[PDB]
């Protein structure tokens, strides 16, 4: 997960409980917080091989506005 | 979608401008002067309000002299 600076601990566990209902398959798995400030208010996830994105490409997303 | 609401602020914001398409752009003037004057030249010479008018004549074949039977 790289959104920004680390939110509040109970934000970590939810997020934590969250992936391991991804997982569900009597198994754990392990976590990485990173930090990036080109990234917006947004988050990405790569649960395994996913790679979820709710980023700054939402803004990236815009230019359908600005297309058409 | 609360990301989504802001983008539809900003949108709204932008719409109420009293100034409309100002945005602040100092080269937003010449750039649209310099886009009706591309379309004027694409275009050529024309007025905003007016008809057009016009009259012409055609002179047929002239008569040529030619005697016979």
């Amino acid at each position: 997960v790289t959104t920004a600076s680390p939110l509040d601990e109970a934000t970590l566990t939810e997020l934590k409980t969250v992936l391991k209902s991804f997982l569900s398959k009597g198994q754990i798995l392990k976590l990485e917080v990173k930090v990036d400030p080109s990234i917006m208010g947004g988050m990405i996830v790569r649960i395994g091989e996913k790679y979820v994105d709710m980023s700054a490409k939402t803004k990236i997303q815009k230019l359908s506005r600005a297309m058409r | 979608q609360k990301l989504f609401v802001d983008k539809i602020r900003e949108y709204r914001t932008k719409r109420q401008t009293s100034g409309g398409p100002v945005d602040a752009g100092p080269e937003y003037q010449q750039d649209l002067d310099r886009e009706l004057f591309k379309l004027k030249q694409m275009y050529g010479k024309a007025d905003m309000n007016t008809f057009p008018n016009f009259t012409f004549e055609d002179p047929k074949f002239e008569a040529v002299e030619k005697p016979q039977s």
